[PDB]
RNA sequence: UACCCGCAGAAGAAGCACCGGCUAACUCCGUGCCAGCAGCCGCGGUAAUACGGAGGGUGCAAGCGUUAAUCGGAAUUACUG
C-alpha cells in the first residue's frame, strides 16, 4: 500500500510561479 | 517549569476515573470463585487488574511529591532548598517514566524494526531527499544508543540514493519508528534547478517489526537475496562480506515482511466485515517543520534532521496510542 | 416590507439630506453627513456608470420610503403612460397618500405620515383610507379625521411644515386640518437634484 | 363573513444572499497549492479585500438564495439582419 500510494498523483512534484522571475508576467493583477 | 510540571501531572489525573471504577467492577464480578470457574473470565479480570496495578504505584509520586513541594519550594530555591527544588526532579523523572509506559506496552513494540526508505517524484532531487531521510534515522539510532545494520542501499544515477532498507536493533526500537512510517515531504529550493524555485519531493518510509523450501530461491550476484515466490516480495542483502551471515540477515527480514503482509491484511478483512497526505513535512526555506498529523511544529529543522526529534516521536506515539 | 433601521445612515450613503428626520435640528449636528457610513467611511472610491444610476435610484426610493418591487411596478406604470417617463414616475411617487400627507404637513417626516395613514387617521373624500401607497387624485380633499385631530404630533408637524417651503399643487388649512390635492405636480415644482433619466436608464438596463 | 365600534400595551412579528473583476459593497484574525472556493477569468505555496470566522458594508425583503427549464443578450443560422 505504501508503494503505490507514493506513485499516486497527490504526491506529484510541485513547482511555483514567480513574481519577479522569468515566467512572471501577470497580464491582469490579482486585484483591480 | 512549574506550570509544565502541573500540566504533566494533569495527564496522570486523567487516568483516575479509569482506575477506580474499573477496579471496583473487577472485584465485584471477576474476583469471585464462581465467576473464576470459566478461564476466559479469569483472564479478563487479570487484564483488568493489570490496568489497576499501573495506576496504583505511579500515581503516588504524582500525588505525594506535588503536595509536599509547595510548603518548602515557595520562596527559597538556592539556599537550604537546593535539595528541595531538585527533589521535584525525581518527581519529573517518575512522571516521564509513567508517560513513556503509557506510550509503549503495545503489540510488537519491543522487537526491533527494519525501515525501508523509498523516494518520491522529482527524480534527482527526490533521491537526495531519501538520502537525507536515511541520515536522520541513522543519527536517531546513534543518539538512542542503538546499533544500525545497513542492509539495502542503492544509489540513484544522476544523484542521491534510490532505495535503502535499514535495520536497527535494541531497546524498544520499533515503538519509536513505527509512527514515522509514511510520506515525508521536502519543501525546499532545489540545488539542482538553476532557477532555485521552491520544489516539493517525497519519501515513503516503510517501517516493519522484525519478528517455503522449493518456493524460495537464493541467488548470488557474494551478494544474496531470499525471494519468497508465493507472496512475491524479494529482499536483498549486502551488509557483511561473509555470505552465510548475509543470508541469515536476509531470511529474518523476509520473515518479518511475510508477517507484515499477513497481519495488515487480516486487520483489513476484519474491518471490512465490521493518513491521507504526508505525515510530516520539512520546509527548509521557511526553517519550519509541520507534522500535519499531531499538530506540532519544530522551528529548527537542522536539529531535527541532524538527529531525529525524540519529542516529536513521543507525540506521534501518543497519538497512535490514542487511536489504538 | 419597511425600512426600520438607522435613517441618517441612508442619507450619508446618498451624499445628501433625504429629509429622513423631522427638521427641528440640522442634520450636520446629528451625524457626519459628509462621511458615508462604516469603517471605510472617509475613503471615496470613484463610482462606475452602473453604480451612479443605482445610487440615484436608491436615493429616490429612500426619499419616499418605497421598496424595490413596488418601485419597479411604478416605473412600469409610468412607462405605460403617455408623455415623459421619469416625470410620470415622479408624479406617481408624489401621488401616494403618505407623501401627500407629509407635503400637507401632518407628518414631520414621511415615515410619520405613513404611520398616520396606517393608524386610521387620514380621510380621503370623507372615507378613511388606510393604505400608504394609495394614489391621491386631483381635487381629492384629504383630512385628519376628528379622533386624530387632538394629537399634539400633528400640530407639531404642521408647524414644522410652515417653516419649510410650501408646495404649489396643494392647498392646505391648519385649523380645519384638511388639504386639497389640486392638480398632479409638474416636474419643475419638485426638486431638481433628483435625476429621473438615470433611473429610467437603470430600468432599461 | 366582509365591514364598523370598543379594550389593553411597543406590545406578538427580520431574514437570505452577496462585498477580487464582470458587479452595488473592505478590513482584521485563522490557514498556509492544504482545508476549501468557483458562473467565466481564475484565488490558496505564511502579510489571502477571492478559502473559513469576525466586524463593517451592499442588495433584496416575508422572503432570500441554489438547481432545472425557455427567450433575451447572440447581428452566434443574420426575413428584418
Ligand atoms: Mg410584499
Ligand atoms: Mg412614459
Ligand atoms: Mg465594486
Ligand atoms: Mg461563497
Ligand atoms: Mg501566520
Ligand atoms: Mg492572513
Ligand atoms: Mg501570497
Ligand atoms: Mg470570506
Ligand atoms: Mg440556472
Ligand atoms: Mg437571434
Ligand atoms: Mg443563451
Amino acid at each position: 500500500a505504501i508503494e503505490a500510494l507514493l506513485h499516486d498523483p497527490l504526491f506529484r512534484q510541485r513547482v511555483e510561479k514567480n513574481k519577479k522571475g522569468k515566467g512572471s508576467y501577470m497580464r491582469k493583477g490579482k486585484h483591480g | 517549569n512549574a506550570s509544565r510540571n502541573a500540566w504533566k501531572a494533569s495527564g496522570g489525573i486523567f487516568d483516575i476515573p479509569q482506575k477506580e471504577t474499573r477496579l471496583k467492577e473487577l472485584e465485584r464480578r471477576l474476583e469471585d470463585p464462581s465467576l473464576w470457574n470459566d478461564p476466559e473470565a479469569a483472564r479478563k479480570v487479570s487484564q483488568e487488574a493489570a490496568r489497576l496495578r499501573r495506576t496504583v504505584d505511579t500515581f503516588r509520586s504524582l500525588e505525594s511529591d506535588l503536595q509536599g513541594l509547595l510548603e518548602l519550594m515557595e520562596e527559597l530555591p538556592a539556599e537550604e532548598r537546593e535539595a528541595l527544588k531538585p527533589e521535584l526532579e525525581e518527581a519529573a523523572k517518575k512522571l516521564d517514566e509513567l508517560y513513556h509506559q503509557t506510550l509503549l506496552n503495545f503489540p510488537h513494540a519491543e522487537k526491533n524494526a527494519i525501515l525501508t526508505i523509498q523516494p518520491g517524484a522529482g527524480g534527482t532531487e527526490a533521491c537526495d531527499w531519501a538520502e537525507m531521510l536515511l541520515r536522520m534515522y541513522t543519527r536517531f539510532a546513534e543518539r538512542q544508543g542503538f546499533q544500525v545494520e545497513v542492509v539495502d542501499l542503492t544509489p540513484g544515477p544522476e544523484a542521491g540514493i534510490d532505495y535503502a532498507q535499514i535495520l536497527v536493533k535494541g531497546e524498544n526500537a520499533y515503538g519509536l519508528l513505527s509512527p514515522e512510517a509514511g510520506v515525508h515531504r521536502l519543501v525546499r529550493p532545489s540545488p539542482f534547478d538553476a532557477s532555485g524555485r521552491r520544489h516539493t519531493s517525497f519519501a515513503g518510509v516503510e517501517v516493519i517489526p522484525e519478528v517455503k523450501p522449493e518456493e524460495l530461491r537464493i541467488d548470488v550476484m557474494s551478494a544474496v537475496r531470499v525471494v519468497h515466490l508465493p507472496t512475491g516480495i524479494t529482499v536483498t542483502c549486502q551488509t557483511t562480506r561473509s555470505q552465510i551471515k548475509n543470508k541469515e540477515l536476509a531470511l529474518k527480514i523476509l520473515k518479518a515482511r511475510l508477517y507484515e503482509l499477513e497481519r495488515k491484511k487480516r486487520e483489513e478483512e476484519l474491518k471490512a466485515l465490521r493518513w491521507g497526505s504526508q505525515i510530516r513535512s520539512y520546509v527548509l526555506d521557511k526553517n519550519y517543520v509541520k507534522d500535519h498529523r499531531t499538530g506540532l511544529m519544530r522551528h529548527d529543522p537542522e536539529n531535527v534532521l541532524d538527529g531525529d526529534l525524540m519529542d516529536l516521536i513521543w507525540a506521534g506515539l501518543e497519538w497512535k496510542a490514542g487511536r489504538r | 416590507a419597511r425600512y426600520l433601521g438607522p435613517k441618517l445612515k441612508l442619507s450619508r450613503r446618498e451624499g445628501t439630506d433625504l429629509f429622513l428626520k423631522s427638521g427641528v435640528r440640522a442634520i450636520d449636528t446629528k451625524c457626519k453627513i459628509e462621511q458615508a457610513p462604516g469603517q471605510h467611511g472617509a475613503r471615496k472610491p470613484r463610482l462606475s456608470d452602473y453604480g451612479v444610476q443605482l445610487r440615484e435610484k436608491q436615493k429616490v426610493r429612500r426619499i419616499y420610503g418605497v421598496l424595490e418591487r413596488q418601485f419597479r411596478n411604478y416605473y412600469k406604470e409610468a412607462a405605460r403612460l403617455k408623455g415623459n417617463t421619469g416625470e410620470n414616475l415622479l408624479a406617481l411617487l408624489e401621488g401616494r397618500l403618505d407623501n401627500v400627507v407629509y407635503r400637507m404637513g401632518f407628518g414631520a417626516t414621511r415615515a410619520e405620515a405613513r404611520q398616520l395613514v396606517s393608524h386610521k387617521a387620514i380621510m380621503v373624500n370623507g372615507r378613511v383610507v388606510n393604505i400608504a401607497s394609495y394614489q391621491v387624485s386631483p381635487n381629492d380633499v384629504v383630512s385628519i379625521r376628528e379622533k386624530a385631530k387632538k394629537q399634539s404630533r400633528v400640530k407639531a408637524a404642521l408647524e414644522l411644515a410652515e417653516q419649510r417651503e410650501k408646495p404649489t399643487w396643494l392647498e392646505v388649512d391648519a385649523g380645519k386640518m384638511e388639504g386639497t390635492f389640486k392638480r398632479k405636480p409638474e416636474r419643475s415644482d419638485l426638486s431638481a437634484d433628483i435625476n429621473e433619466h438615470l433611473i429610467v436608464e437603470l430600468y432599461s438596463k
